């Protein structure tokens, strides 16, 4: 009579690593590093905007591509590569800082700044911003002199933020192709635009000169921005070459912005995103994208790290 | 027709538990799993799993742009910082798993010893170790006797006379 | 009036040591603490404490401002870096403590086994294990005899005849 | 006769965590994460300055609030929220970089730069910098034309750092409310201020324009700074709108600067600070403030992490 | 002329192995190393070494300048980030080594126990533990008999009668 | 008869650390933290350039010191402290970003930009750039008016990148010692230089003023740069004070740049470098230099961390 103590084993062993051994077989193991990607944007539960051709910064100035996003609202914001912030050639100064701000704004609320103008034109338009016909940024006003080569009067418009939240203020400086064109638009002489706040003092000057034609135009409108503290005031003194704002922006709340090239899915629910899709996983690590955002597992170089979920596998003596 | 235990041998036939008993008497050979030791091992392993499933509440947002690349200097600082942090987590992951696996394997061996030591202490002076993880029982042990060992109801006082007589003479 | 050892049982009455002896003879029941094993456990635990008390000489200064917020881009890079590093230390802290506790608990059990194995080796062939962490001594062991076991001066050769006679007959 | 081996236990067990279990009771445990805060600034052993209303950058230019700090010296520097760098409305360029420099300067030593002026006024003063009467920055000179609308002569002043340490040089550009006021102060024409070193070439121009009234003034004086290498020279060419320095600054040695809103304590001795007080602890981690500075335990998210200081607690079988 | 084992004693004379046998009989005293247990320990230790030798493929480039210092603000952010990361690796290094050493030492003790337990199981009922890591063999064991123990060919059935007779009588 | 089980020990024990003990003796231990440094630059296998007196940025503009490096090629690039980017006093804007770009460029390929000029001089030279006689940057052209005080005609030169790689374009703005010297060179009036691309719009103006004499000159030529996208165009409109480029730069491939003060060695093979030499080691950590670059072990504060390679050392009872 004899009784023996033993443990189970398999012929289907899987190798893992320890401090001492490399490739020690255990009975059962599971993966800790996620590699399985969902090539969609799981947007269930979150209000989602697919900006598409509308650049994120475009939602503030308002080119034709962003007309449906002038006062958008979202929990998740999606940027597309084909997106564009401009119609008339140009770019933002501190563009990325502004993007990072709008990606978690929860959208924007626009408010009239209430500027009125006397002895000038405000109907500056272009073929690059087509909307039925020639037009301009929906939130801005392209100011001119009045006839052609005419003198642009010195002005001083101001706006106060009467709200409990900071106001996003944006204006533009126009850079004509030539001093001839700058004169044709705003009259002769050196133009100056100064912007004053209670913690901001920047100054601006047009830089007329020949440049490559973007969409057929060598002119450049470049936008600048500041945040207006509650109850504070901004003041715009200028004599031409100034792209005035019509409305200010107020941040709605909280959101998250991503860049992606894959479709949206409203039935799946995710919280970690990258440009190639959504990572849904309870695994502690992932090897899909280092720049993944949201609430994600830590990124690692390794594609696989097996965690033993069983004892050491010792084959039965045949 | 000899049977052997864990001292160098797994049992591919034991399929309803991690640890178990294998006996042979006049009634024949038999194999049964031990519940308590098996569950203890499973509880500790799943305990690690739940511990590594604990998600984080730290949310991270974009700091660079893969459509319109940011400025070089701040861009390189970012890439340098990210890669540095990636090195850290890759190290931590590698070490964590390696450390856990060493412990998972060790605690599994520990449970096996505990079970073996329990049975040894049950049999008292009525059995001797054969060195393969088996006990040579020096008395008649039918299926009911063998079952009494598995459920820890083996009274060594009952067989002590018969056993010590066979061990010595 | 039965006593039991560590195999499933702590002693809330043992209040002057971590590990100890509990005996019963004709003189009655008694409980004493073992110094050497208790101090060894305390030395290793305090060894960990001193190891985690070791302060750092790295001094850090301000890189942002909570009165006048710095520029957005460099500000977000800073917050992203800090939060990333905070995730790392939070992980390290969690893991360190969890790892230490597993070892502290294990080495404590180890000391208990070592003490039990020491006593078993002292008694040689004059006692048998009852399976509860106790030894059934097969000879007369008065208080002085019991004390001889605690201070490792038990000469098994003295009681070997009397003991083996009671174990067999 | 029987002898039993055992271990102690309690009914007062405390739960900790391991790799396997969560809430396993041990006999004794201690905390590793500090949460106990001292709502004061422990300044014993360290020479401490409580700048209060004096902004740190103000110690260089010298508004009235910083008159007692023009040549301060400390081991610990404390910034207060009510602090201000200015009297006449304005701000520093690269303000934070300069702050970080002065926080570990150990204080400043001032030296006369020895500028002398001919056909102008140097007594530019204002109501915003009141000191008995109308005054100005104690370390600076507000230069004017001489009478009103008068011509401001072109000038060129230079200063050499004859010391073994870099010199902190600060100057200001005045931005008048209008070209009328700029003309009233420095005369007509476009003003230019150029600053030359041996590794610095920046240029500056006034930006007159209407701005919100800070303390009743729409004018802005904005300060700029550079570090002058030993034996090197700075040169100031200008024709108005220039806030000249009278003295240069030299860093005393080593210190640490903090921002706080709690009182100073000279009897307690600390080395880790935050805005809410001092963290005195031998614990490896803390959960009080992530931005804590000095020599501090690592910050963690968790409020508590119990370290077992005793064996597993197994209750006695009753 | 007494010999003792591992229970409190290393052997500075054992110079051709980590673990070994030391015997004394009528033929005299002798010491031999055990190959299998020694190699197992060496394999695990070198296993750690190879594991810590694994180089990284992450390449890092300059982000600051020690000839012409970069701008202060971005410079301090860089120094703050580097020093923070240095703190992390310094911690990891300290912890890794400390953790490995604790395990290296423990697994070494484990191998010693396994060898001792193997020999105990070989001798069956023909020997008793003296408590110093030695076995008192209760029969005649010449050099050939001692050699049979080292190479695991000791048949306890051969000496069982002679041994149990000397243990009891 | 008796057989004893034992383990080996030595009188030559070495102390290591564990979780519990500090200074526990083991039989054998090895070092994990490298401190052994090779005070040379191991360049075997890698094409190496020791720029010496040639500053890295100098390879683009081409002072005399960099004439042998105008189209260099390397796998490893070495900067020396005595290196200089300039002959005529001045500095680059965004210098460090540009350095980081060239350190991994694998060298540069130069291409003629093909600018031609009409009613001006292009032979602007100086004593600071001596090459046999007075000369200038080999890749640039110092433009003047034609005689002295003469009028500098307005111009507009353009260049297209007809290659599949971005082009490095560099130009300079000259800052004369005085408006008198600026007039002597380019004639009277306010000079303007505008640079136009399809994602770049910067403007530039000379800042004439007195400055310390570097190498006997108070004038400053400061360089600016942009990357020209494939098939895109840059346009230079100007009327003086403009340092025009003659050739554009194209990155060869991949390399690594270091700063060092120790000799090159072509027989040793390394992959981790610092200013003091090469770290060749299989050890996981190092305590030599935190700013070490290439493929290196992690830097740590500790000089030594002993890893036990043997059991605990227990002395034999004598
Ligand atoms: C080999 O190891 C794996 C991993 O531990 C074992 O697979 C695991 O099996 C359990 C139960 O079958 C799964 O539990 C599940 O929990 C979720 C909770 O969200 C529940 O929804 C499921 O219905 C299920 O109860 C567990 O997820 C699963 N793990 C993986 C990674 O698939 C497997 O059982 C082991 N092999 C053997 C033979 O036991
Ligand atoms: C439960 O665990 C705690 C933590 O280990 C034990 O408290 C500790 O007790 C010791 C001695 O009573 C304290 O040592 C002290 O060292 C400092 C050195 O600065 C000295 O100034 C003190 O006079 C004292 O000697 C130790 O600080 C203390 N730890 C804590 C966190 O308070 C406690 O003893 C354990 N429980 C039992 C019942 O032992
Ligand atoms: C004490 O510990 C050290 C470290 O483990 C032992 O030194 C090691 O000895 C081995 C063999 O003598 C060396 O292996 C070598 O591998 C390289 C592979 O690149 C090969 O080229 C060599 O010819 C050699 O085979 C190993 O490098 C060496 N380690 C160190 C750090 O020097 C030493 O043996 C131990 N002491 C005793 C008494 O065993
Ligand atoms: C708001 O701004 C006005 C000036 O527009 C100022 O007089 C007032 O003090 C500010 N604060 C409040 C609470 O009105
Ligand atoms: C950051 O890393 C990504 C991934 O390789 C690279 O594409 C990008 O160019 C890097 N950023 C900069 C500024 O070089
Ligand atoms: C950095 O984090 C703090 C803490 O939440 C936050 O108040 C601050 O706004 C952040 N910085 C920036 C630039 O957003
Ligand atoms: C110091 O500066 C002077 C010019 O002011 C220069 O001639 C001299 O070489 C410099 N160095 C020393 C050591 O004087
Ligand atoms: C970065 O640290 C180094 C090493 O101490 C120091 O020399 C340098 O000045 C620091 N950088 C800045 C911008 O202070
Ligand atoms: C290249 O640039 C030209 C203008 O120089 C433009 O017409 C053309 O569309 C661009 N692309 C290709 C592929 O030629």
């Amino acid at each position: 009579d004899k009784i023996c103590l033993g443990h189970h084993a398999v012929s289907n062993g899987t190798k893992v690593n320890t401090l001492t051994e490399r490739g020690v077989e255990v009975v059962n193991a599971t993966e800790t590093v996620e590699r399985t990607n969902i090539p969609r944007i799981c947007s269930k539960g979150k209000r989602t905007v697919d900006l598409g051709q509308c650049g994120l910064l475009g939602t503030i100035t308002g080119p034709p591509q962003c007309d449906q996003f002038l006062e958008f609202s979202a929990d998740l914001i999606i940027e597309r590569r084909e997106g564009s912030d401009v119609c008339y050639p140009g770019k933002f100064v501190n563009e990325e800082a502004l993007r990072q701000i709008l990606r978690e704004s929860g959208g924007i609320d626009k408010e009239a700044m209430g500027f009125t103008y006397s002895g000038i034109r405000t109907n500056g338009a272009t073929s690059a911003c087509r909307r039925s016909g020639s037009s301009f940024y929906a939130e801005m006003k392209w100011l001119l002199s009045n006839t052609d080569n005419a003198a642009f009067p010195q002005m001083t418009k101001s706006y106060k933020n009467t709200r409990k939240s900071p106001a996003l203020i944006v204006w533009g400086i126009h850079h004509s192709v030539s001093t001839a064109e700058q004169t044709k638009l705003y009259g002769s002489g050196n133009k100056l635009v100064t912007v004053g706040s209670s913690n901001y003092q920047q100054s601006f000057v047009p830089s007329p000169g020949a440049r490559p034609q973007v969409n057929g135009l060598s002119g450049r409108i470049d936008f600048h921005w500041l945040m207006l503290n509650p109850n504070d005031t901004v003041t715009f003194s200028f004599n031409g070459a100034f792209i005035a704002p019509d409305r200010a922006s107020f941040l709605r709340g909280k959101s998250m912005g991503i860049q992606s090239g894959v479709q949206v899915d409203a039935n799946c629910e995710g919280d970690c995103y990258h440009s190639g899709g959504t990572i849904i996983s309870n695994l502690p690590f992932q090897n899909i994208d280092s720049r993944a955002v949201g609430k994600c597992p830590r990124y690692v170089k390794q594609r696989s790290l097996l965690l033993a979920t069983g004892m050491k596998n010792v084959p039965e003596i045949p | 027709g000899a049977i052997a235990g864990f001292i160098e041998n797994g049992w591919e036939g034991l399929i309803d538990g991690w640890y178990g008993f294998r006996h042979q008497n006049a009634q024949g050979e038999g194999t049964a799993a031990d519940y308590k030791s098996t569950q203890s091992a499973i509880d500790q392993i799943t305990g690690k799993l739940n511990r590594l499933i604990e998600k984080t509440n730290q949310q991270f947002e974009l700091i660079d742009n893969e459509f319109n690349e940011v400025e070089k200097q701040i861009g390189n600082v970012i890439n340098w910082t990210r890669d540095s942090i990636t090195e850290v987590w890759s190290y931590n992951a590698e070490l964590l798993v390696a450390m856990e696996n060493q412990h998972t394997i060790d605690l599994a061996d520990s449970e096996m010893d505990k079970l073996y030591e329990r049975v040894k202490r049950q049999l008292r002076e009525n059995a001797e170790e054969d060195g393969t993880g088996c006990f040579e029982i020096f008395h008649k042990c039918d299926d009911d006797c063998m079952a009494s060992i598995r459920n820890n109801t083996y009274d060594h006082s009952k067989y002590r006379e018969e056993a010590m007589q066979n061990r010595i003479q």
